[PDB]
């Protein structure tokens, strides 16, 4: 039908048109048994997440103005005695709940003595709601109304104020960890052949658990030792223990994006561990490779440290991608090598100079192949395609072909190769080497270039 | 017609 | 006509002495003047003559004060616990206005004024004129509260419950006794989960109990309903409960009073499942009217 | 102080009790409705598919052949020992069995539609009840294949 949405936000709209109208008129208490009929609103079951998300945005936005009138109200001396306490008399926990987390922050700012109490209060009534989707918005709602009042590093220094860095670390953390329970638990509610829309619909929803990640990077006061110690500590644990893929993937990969290279480069052996633990249905492959990347964009970034010398990231990644590809069960031969492709290109984008890096890695490709015991590998075959695309990231990236044909194991994977794609691959190599003109060649690579012709008539 | 179900204390 | 003369009692701290109200039946709210065990009530009886020119013969005048409980809505059931009596006025004439001091020295007053369903208890001073055939009655209402301390032992009150093999729980609030005003702050704790519940609250109830032995009726009224989980929980899962008390305006708990009735409150906790089955546990708390400092 | 803030100190909860698929799983699905039989002895008979979680029941999964005389013989069962006011069955329809209607009579299409949706109403009810779930004759009428009255 879809009625009930458009129904539910008539209904909105009256009761927050009489609400304020009783904050004009200073009647608060009448104002607040209308936000309260607002907010009745949010207890439905029969809203689909999409449906529930734009009702909830309504009333997000109509607390606000409830919101800012006590903020100021707060602020000029006429403080309501026993708001906090008074919002929690309603009978219903939603509406209560929503109407405690207004008042609370409201609360923080305008006595600053009460903030680690009443945001370590906020967080921990909403146990109270076990529900899936209402919960993950209760706590989204949370998350957010507290954005600008948690605790931080660069903070004005009131000394009748409470609650640090770790308090806020805490409170991102448990919120985050509720968060991510509710949204796991969405797999197991409803009838068994909605497999497909609860996947769907719980996949909606991940923006909602993410935001609490997001939230912990915008922590000034989160450096790369509280990162190592506590934050990510912190997530990797829910993470691996929620037995569950697709909050797996997205939250690894939402780690990734959310928090900045400094860190990346000091938890890497915890993160590919973290990695090989996660659910055979995680697309691990997806991971590393967005990792790979955008470390390659840190190196490459001027008025910056760039990488360290004392982390070794090709030794570490050569050594942990082997071992993640051992822990999965069945890896697609096509996913193994768009892994050596990016370690390549993480060889080449971070250590430039190194060619026996780049080498390496196609002296362990061979390895690969020569392990994997292959039949005739065709054009069509999408191991091809990968292995295709890895041999011409050498050849198009570096400046001077010559460089090359000083590889020692770019040729015996040609052996590897369909007759069409070395005809193909052979000409596409030797090809560029006359479209920028050709210097004398060295003895190992007259060698080289003969080899490239033998592949290209045969 | 609400099926109500005394809790038990338990040992 | 109308009447011949209007009896009016005015206490001499009426300026002064606090009030307070009671809740009578379709939501009527009256207010007396407060009063507690030993205090002295005193005042004037003014008889305003309003029939100038006419008389007023009668057999005397007296004023009393009561303290009674009254069952059933019932005249003939009425019981009173305190009795006291002035003489204002020998046998004789009133012509004009007149006042009369009175004074009761030190009152006893051991029980706290209720208005319930099939009990009442109140005090009153009782002013009574006499005449020949019909007497002239005026009586004037009191309230009395009845204090007390902190109590010496307060446990909180712990208890697994369940129905074996499909829900275990741990309960917890935090005291016994709770005064007027204050909080119940509680928890519940799940252990085993084999049922899908949908929601569950705490209840407050107030059960009135009338009568002696056999003879007893017991009126119950469901004073709070508060919403503490929304959704099924797992095992492991803690649930927090904080009732503010002072939204619901209780009375004390009353115990065998006067050996006639009883007042008691009880937190009543309810799971509801998915089929909309009910599962419940009751607990008595006792509520007590708090002394101010 | 300005907001009282306490609460009961809690035990964190085990994070595999957390995550980990929740106990109280049970969907009793009836459907796909049959003719067995010919002539004057025809009657419907629909597939009880059962999943659960649960460890009273044997099977985690089940699906066995049941007529709707199955569900009256059950519900007189759990009416006698129980103690458990059962809920109703979708009813007898006896004047359906009188010849020469206006529709096919207990065939009708519409009537096996809205049986099997109140024999649905009535298994879930019935099988997600604590003191039900004790009795013998629920598990004999979900997950043995046949019944055996005696």
């Amino acid at each position: 039908g879809s009625k009930l949405l458009d129904e539910a936000i008539q209904a909105v709209k009256v009761q927050s048109f009489q609400m304020k109208r009783c904050l004009d008129k200073n009647k608060l208490m009448d104002a607040l048994k209308h936000a309260s009929n607002m907010l009745g609103e949010l207890r439905t079951s029969m809203l689909s997440p999409k449906s529930y998300y734009e009702l909830y945005m309504a009333i997000s936005d109509e607390l606000h103005y409830l919101e800012v009138y006590l903020t100021d109200e707060f602020a000029k001396g006429r403080k309501v005695a026993d708001l906090y306490e008074l919002v929690q008399y309603a009978g219903n926990i939603i509406p209560r709940l929503y109407l405690l987390i207004t008042v609370g922050v409201v609360y923080v700012k305008s006595f600053p003595q009460s903030r680690k109490d009443i945001l370590k209060d906020l967080v921990e009534m909403c146990r109270g709601v076990q529900h899936p989707l209402r919960g993950l918005f209760l706590r989204n709602y949370l998350l957010q109304c507290t954005r600008n009042i948690l605790p931080d590093e660069g903070e004005p220094t009131d000394e009748e104020t409470t609650g640090d860095i770790s308090d806020s670390m805490d409170f991102v953390l448990l919120n985050f960890a509720e968060m991510n329970k509710l949204w796991v638990r969405m797999q197991h509610q409803g009838h068994s052949r909605d497999r497909e829309k609860r996947e769907r619909e719980r996949q909606e929803l991940r923006i909602l658990v993410g935001t609490n990640l997001v939230r912990l990077s915008q922590l000034e006061g989160v450096n790369v030792e509280r990162y190592k110690q506590i934050v990510l500590t912190g997530i990797l644990e829910q993470v691996v223990n929620c037995r569950d893929a697709l909050a797996q993937e997205y939250l690894m990969e939402c780690i990734i994006q959310v928090f900045p290279d400094e860190f990346h480069l000091q938890t890497l052996n915890p993160f590919l561990r973290a990695c090989a633990e996660l659910h055979q249905n995680v697309n691990v492959k997806n991971i590393i490779i967005a990792l790979i990347d955008r470390l390659a964009l840190f190196a490459h970034r001027e008025d910056g440290p760039g990488i360290p010398a004392d982390i070794k990231l090709f030794d570490i990644f050569s050594q942990q991608v082997a071992t993640v590809i051992q822990s999965r069960q069945d890896m697609p031969s096509e996913d193994v090598v768009s892994l050596q492709v990016s370690l390549i290109n993480l060889a080449m984008k971070c250590y430039p100079d190194r060619v026996d890096y780049v080498d390496k890695v196609l002296e362990t490709t061979v390895e690969i192949f020569n392990k994997l015991n292959l039949e005739h590998i065709a054009t069509s075959s999408a191991v091809s395609k990968e292995l295709t695309r890895l041999l011409k990231i050498p050849v198009d990236t570096y400046n001077n072909i010559l460089t090359v044909l000083k590889l020692k194991h770019f040729h015996p994977l040609f052996e590897y190769f369909d007759y069409e794609s070395r005809k193909s691959m052979s000409c596409y190599v030797l090809s560029n080497v006359l479209d920028y003109n050709t210097e004398i060649v060295s003895q190992d690579q007259v060698d080289s270039i003969m080899n490239l012709v033998s592949t290209l008539i045969q | 017609q609400p099926e109500l179900y005394l809790l038990n204390t338990m040992s | 006509f109308g009447p011949i003369c209007e009896i009016d009692i005015v206490l001499n701290d009426g300026e002064t002495r606090k009030m307070a109200e009671m809740k009578t039946e379709d939501g009527k709210v009256e207010k007396h003047y407060l009063f507690y065990d030993g205090e002295s009530v005193s005042g004037k009886v003014n008889l305003a003559f309003k029939q100038p020119g006419k008389r007023l013969e009668h057999q005397g005048i007296r004023i009393e004060f009561v303290g009674q409980i009254e069952l059933f809505n019932d005249k003939s059931n009425t019981h009173e616990f305190v009795n006291l009596v002035k003489e204002l006025a020998l046998p004789g004439e009133l012509t004009q206005s007149r006042s009369y001091d009175f004074e009761f020295m030190q009152v006893e007053k051991p029980y706290e004024s209720y208005i319930g369903a099939n009990v009442r208890l109140r005090y009153f001073l009782k002013v009574t004129i006499v005449r020949r055939l019909t007497d002239l009655v005026k009586e004037y209402d009191l309230i009395v509260h009845q204090l007390a301390t902190y109590p010496d032992v307060n446990n909180s009150i712990k208890m697994e419950v369940g129905i074996e093999d499909c829900l275990h729980i741990e309960f917890e609030y935090n005291k016994s006794k709770y005064h007027l005003k204050d909080v119940i702050v509680g928890k519940i704790y799940f252990l085993l989960v084999r049922i899908k519940i949908q929601h569950m609250e705490l209840q407050l109830i107030k059960k009135e109990i009338t009568g002696i032995g056999p003879s007893t009726t017991t009126e119950t009224e469901t004073i709070a309903k508060y919403e503490i989980m929304d959704g099924a929980p797992v095992k492991g899962e803690s649930i927090p409960i904080r009732l503010f008390l002072a939204g619901y305006d209780p009375t004390p708990t009353m115990r065998d009073v006067n050996k006639k009735f009883s007042v008691r409150y009880f937190l009543n906790l309810v799971l509801v499942d998915e089929e909309d089955r009910r599962y419940f546990k009751q607990q008595e708390i006792i509520l007590w009217r708090k002394a101010p400092e | 102080t300005v907001a009282d803030t306490r609460r009961l100190i809690t035990k964190p909860q085990n994070l595999n009790d957390a995550y980990g698929p929740p106990s109280n799983f049970l969907e009793i699905d009836v459907s796909n409705p049959q003719t067995v039989g010919v002539g004057r002895g025809r009657f419907t008979t629909y597939e009880i598919r059962v999943k659960t979680n649960l460890p009273i029941f044997k099977l985690k999964e089940s699906t066995v052949r049941r007529r709707y005389s199955d569900f009256e013989w059950l519900r007189s069962e759990l009416e006698r020992e129980s103690k458990v006011v059962v809920p109703p069955l979708p009813g007898k329809a006896f004047l359906r069995q009188l010849p020469f209607r206006g529709d096919d009579g207990i065939f009708d299409d519409n009537f096996i539609e809205e049986r099997k949706q109140g024999l649905e109403q009535f298994i879930n009810k019935v099988a997600g009840h604590p003191l039900a779930q004790n009795e013998r004759c629920l598990h004999m009428f979900l997950q043995d294949e046949i019944i055996d009255k005696s």
